[PDB]
């Protein structure tokens, strides 16, 4: 589900699912 | 950053994991 254009809340949702307990940092710049 | 690699271009699992903790 990660090999597409992921924008906005969809990208943040992807990071949440992929990273899990590791957490993540979201920096759109 | 992540937007240029995953939103304006097609994302990858490798790119997403670059931002995990």
């Amino acid at each position: 589900f990660v090999n597409q254009h992921l924008c906005g809340s969809h990208l943040v949702e992807a990071l949440y699912l992929v990273c899990g307990e590791r957490g993540f940092f979201y920096t759109p710049k | 950053g992540i937007v240029e690699q995953c939103c304006t271009s097609i994302c990858s699992l490798y790119q997403l994991e670059n931002y995990c903790g």
